[PDB]
RNA sequence: GCCGUCGCUGGCAGUCGGCAGAGCGAGAAAGAGAGUGGCGCGGACGCUACGCCGCGACGAGUAGGAGGGCCGCUGCGGUG
């Protein structure tokens, strides 16, 4: 318990310091039902 | 499966004599077709006479 | 079914399996009928096969 | 002509109880609805044990319900037994429970509510849980009967602590050869 | 309840007729004849039922009430109407919609209601 | 007030036409 | 000596009793029956105990 | 019933079931236990080993009311008493044990499964297991011996 | 049918005659259809061929069903994660041997 | 100028030659009854070429043109002006056959009434 | 095309009607959500839920096994 506690302390320290085509992909996008629901607006 | 609502009794004019009865419980319990169909088969083989050759 | 039989030595009435035996009013009520995904009664009946040839 | 096999095409399984009981049945009806028409998988488990035959559903204990109801993170869960709720006279305090059962023996109902718990049909489970949520879905140990006592490697085959079939239990019955190296042989 | 009261009688009522392939009931405030949850006529709270006048006039159309489901002398109230064809089917049609009684059975009621009174037509 | 509700109904309608149009040129 | 007779349980046949008298109590299945009840005033028919005698 | 029994689905099948070639013949084999050390060995020793030779002692004369035990376990003890009885003494303050009297119940010897709740008692029998003997000394009760 | 061939002519999915499928080339399948060549006729086909068999007899398995392939929905919604999404990105994907 | 159905399908029959039992044409004892061949050289249980037919579930009727008569109607037996009543709502799909045992003074009350409710009698003109 | 079997342990209790508002087969998670502030009186069938409906595959058979028979025979309790 001791150790496994102590290395947990030291882990959490150093992770908490540490942190095909243009046309076919436009038209893929506007297709796209999320992504392309503000340039389907821009069409209409 | 709690109503227990109250039963008139009849005189022997066919009119209600002004009496009540609560529905006995006896009245809402299971009603099992094959329980029964089970029970009357097996009892009804009990009153028979043995016959052979 | 809260007093025991009186002229049996040991009884008292048989359980009932299901209390509400109303299966309408059951899947009517309000509750099952939030649970429920929305039904599918459209039918899709077969599709002749047309050559795109 | 096709190359296949068809001795294993029909699926042994059961599609509706073999029980010809009504209530039964109208709690069938009641759970095909909610196992069709929601996406609770719980409806799926306890439409399909409603099938299941008699020794399919052992009866679960007080004890054993106790127990399992006790795990961390299970308070105030309703716990589910599709069967039997039997009486344990082992056990001393009986916490209080909401349970829902086939059916529980009559000192069983009485223990429970005496504790302060709440006993339902599984009827009421569904005006209460119609998904299932907040349960404890609980099972009776299908191995808990003499017949499993009696299946495996034959009696009379190394290592095999089957139980064999006798018609009296003593030192007469089937232990003297086969069953001590002093006859014959043992295994 | 009438679920639990069908399934006693879905296969074992002295009123189900089994022949032919087919399968008929013939209990009164049936509508069709059918061995059938909707529409037999002793099961549900709410019942509807026509059938010819005493004399060949008319038709009578039996509503169950609704306190008196145990007690059969006074459960069912009997209307006759004799009116042209065109307003007694209207009558029952009203009789159904604007209650809301038993609104599932209101085309059966009007289809049951046109046969009778077509029967008491002068033959040819 | 269903007015209200019929115009959620219809523009819903529109832009799932939108989508089936978008999709169309893309196959295209 | 072929086996004429049948054991039942008492309490399935008490069980076999309760689900009679509770079915006996619905017009439905007492028409359904056969019996012409269609007039009695109510169900269960209760009587007065004059008849007795 | 015999109307739902094999019988009369073989009806027009020659054989009855049997098959054609091995027939049903009368006593193929034996009858009964015939073989059990011949033809039949397999059988007898795969599935009741023990069934030949002689192990132990003879005792002629053998009276089983001498040998009358039955047994109780102590997670059973309390059930012997009404619930009451449990109530009350585990609720008392004078420190007053009840009198459980398994020979009264139809047991003579007890037995140590189960554990005990803690509770004082005295318990009356005509034997106790060693196991038994500790677990109820372990709640602060006594054992009572009875001829 | 001898054993090995039997069960090879099953990995294949050629469990009828006149049964049809493309086969992706390599080591590992080449040797598996020497093993059923009396059983087989295969051979390259061309972008025509391709086209025809998927056009007149092209046929879905969806959800275990034979479905015939009259909308592009039906592709999608089982290869759309692959961004195969119509006939033509079908016929692209087993033209090609893409990914 | 009689009563027809609500819909009239043509009707196709697989077959309409009944199924002989096999040698029942070369023994009076062997009635023409089916009677499913379980011999072991027996030729027509083996379904040779040229040989007696068996019959089997691929000779089934159309469900809808199931066990329909040739006016269109489905005939359902009566033995009484009450069991007559039933049809009541299906005359468009039903017609009443009135039973063999019924006596002649009784099937006056049956044709008549079957003729004011519109159903359909198949055997009207019998023990006249 | 039709019959049956098997599988989808597939769909239908939503017939939610003037105390009304008809949909949820659609490539791609989860609400046709709830709000707070800045004239006629009308609308087919259905659902013996052990019922009804859909889609796909399949179907040789001795010995033998199992299922279903609104197949047939005699007598008993109910019912018609
Ligand atoms: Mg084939
Ligand atoms: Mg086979
Ligand atoms: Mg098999
Ligand atoms: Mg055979
Ligand atoms: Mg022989
Ligand atoms: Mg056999
Ligand atoms: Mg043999
Ligand atoms: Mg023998
Ligand atoms: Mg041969
Ligand atoms: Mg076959």
């Amino acid at each position: 318990q001791a150790n496994n506690a102590k290395a947990m302390a030291a882990r959490a320290e150093a992770i908490k310091a540490l942190v095909v085509s243009r046309k076919l992909h436009r038209l893929a996008y506007i297709a796209h039902p999320k992504l392309g629901r503000r340039a389907r607006a821009r069409i209409a | 499966a709690c109503a227990r609502p109250l039963i008139s009794v009849y005189s022997e004019k066919g009119e209600s004599s002004g009496k009540n009865v609560t529905l006995p419980a006896v009245f809402k319990a299971p009603i099992r077709p094959d329980i029964v169909n089970f029970v009357h088969t097996n009892l009804r083989k009990n009153n028979r006479q043995p016959y052979a050759v | 079914w809260r007093k025991a039989a009186s002229l049996k030595s040991n009884y008292n009435l048989p359980m009932h399996k299901m209390l509400n035996t109303d299966l309408s009013r059951i899947l009517k009520s309000p509750e099952i009928q939030r649970a429920l995904r929305a039904p599918r009664k459209k039918i899709h009946r077969r599709v002749l096969k047309k050559n795109p040839l | 002509g096709v190359d296949i096999r068809h001795n294993k095409d029909r699926k042994v399984r059961r599609k509706e109880p073999k029980s010809q009981d009504i209530y039964l049945r109208l709690l069938v009806k009641l759970y095909r609805f909610l196992a069709r028409r929601t996406n609770s998988t719980f409806n799926q488990v306890v439409l399909k044990r409603l099938f299941m035959s008699r020794t399919n559903r052992p009866p679960l204990s007080l004890s054993r319900m106790i127990r399992k109801m006790k795990l961390p993170g299970r308070e105030n869960k309703t716990a589910v037994v599709v069967g039997t709720v039997t009486d344990d006279v082992r056990v001393q305090e009986v916490p209080k429970l909401k349970v829902c059962a086939l059916r529980v023996t009559s000192r069983a109902r009485s223990r429970i509510l005496k504790a302060g718990g709440k006993i339902l049909t599984f009827d009421q489970l569904a005006l209460d849980s119609p998904k299932g949520r907040g349960t404890v879905l609980l099972s009776g140990p299908r191995k808990g009967r003499e017949v499993y006592r009696h299946f495996g490697k034959a009696p009379g085959t190394p290592h095999s602590h089957t139980k064999p079939y006798v018609r009296s239990k003593g030192r007469k019955f089937e232990r003297a050869r086969g069953r001590r190296a002093s006859r014959g042989y043992k295994n | 309840s009438a679920h639990l009261q069908w399934m006693v009688v879905r296969n074992c009522s002295s009123f189900l007729i089994k022949r032919n392939k087919q399968t008929y009931s013939t209990e009164p405030n049936n509508l069709k004849a059918r061995n059938s949850f909707r529409y037999n006529g002793l099961i549900h709270r709410k019942t509807v039922g026509v059938e010819p006048a005493a004399d060949g006039k008319g038709v009578v159309v039996v509503m169950k009430r609704r306190s008196g489901q145990r007690k059969p002398a006074t459960s069912y109230v009997r209307t006759t109407i004799n009116k042209n064809a065109r307003a007694t089917l209207s009558s029952i049609r009203h009789m159904i919609r604007k209650n809301k009684y038993h609104p599932d059975l209101r085309m059966a009621a009007i289809r049951r209601a046109s046969a009778i009174l077509r029967s008491q037509k002068p033959v040819m | 007030n269903f007015a209200e509700l019929k115009i959620k109904r219809l523009r819903k309608k529109f832009a799932q036409k939108m989508l089936r149009k978008a999709r169309r040129k893309l196959i295209y | 000596w072929r086996r004429w007779h049948r054991r039942v349980n008492t309490t399935q046949k008490r069980y076999a009793i309760c689900s009679a008298l509770a079915a006996s109590a619905l017009p439905a299945l007492v028409m359904s029956k056969g019996h012409r009840i269609e007039e009695v005033p109510e169900l269960p028919l209760v009587v007065e105990d004059k008849v007795e005698g | 019933p015999s109307r739902l029994r094999k019988t009369r689905k073989l009806r027009g099948h020659v054989s009855h079931g049997h098959g054609r070639i091995g027939k049903h013949r009368k006593h193929p084999g034996g009858r009964g236990n015939a073989g059990g050390m011949h033809h039949h060995r397999i059988n007898f020793d795969k599935y009741h080993p023990g069934y030949f030779g002689k192990v132990g002692m003879r005792h002629y004369h053998l009276k089983r009311n001498q040998s009358f035990c039955p047994t109780v376990n102590l997670d059973k003890l309390w059930t012997l008493v009404s619930e009451q009885t449990r109530v009350n003494a585990a609720k008392n303050k004078t420190g007053a044990a009840p009198i459980i009297d398994v020979v009264r119940s139809g047991y003579y010897k007890v037995l140590g499964k189960g554990k005990l709740p803690k509770q004082p008692v005295i318990v009356k029998a005509k034997f106790f297991s060693r196991r038994a003997e500790e677990k109820i000394k372990g709640v602060g009760g006594a054992c009572v011996l009875v001829a | 049918v001898s054993p090995k061939v039997r069960k090879v002519l099953q990995l294949l999915r050629l469990r009828q005659i006149f049964n049809g499928t493309f086969v992706k080339l390599n080591k590992a399948s080449i040797n598996m259809l020497r093993i059923v060549e009396p059983y087989i006729a295969w051979g390259y086909p061309n972008l025509k061929s391709v086209n025809e068999l998927i056009y007149k007899r092209g046929y879905g398995k969806i959800n275990k069903k034979r479905i015939a392939l009259t909308d592009n929905t039906l592709i999608a919604r089982s290869l759309g994660k692959y961004n195969i999404i119509c006939m033509e990105d079908l016929i692209h994907e087993i033209y090609t041997v893409g990914k | 100028a009689a009563l027809r159905p609500l819909v009239k399908p043509k009707i196709v029959k697989k077959r309409t030659k009944k199924f002989i039992r096999h040698q029942s044409d070369r023994y009076v004892k062997i009635k023409r009854n089916w009677r499913k061949p379980r011999g072991i050289d027996n030729r027509v249980r083996r379904r040779f070429k040229g040989q007696i037919l068996m019959p089997n579930i691929g000779y089934g009727s159309n469900k809808k043109t199931k066990h329909m008569l040739p006016s269109g109607f489905r005939k359902f037996l009566v033995h009484n002006v009450k069991e007559l009543e039933v049809l009541l709502m299906c005359n468009k799909s039903y017609c009443a056959e009135i039973a063999h045992n019924v006596s002649s003074k009784n099937r006056k009350a049956i044709v008549e009434r079957a003729a004011q409710l519109a159903i359909r009698v198949t055997n009207p003109n019998a023990r006249l």
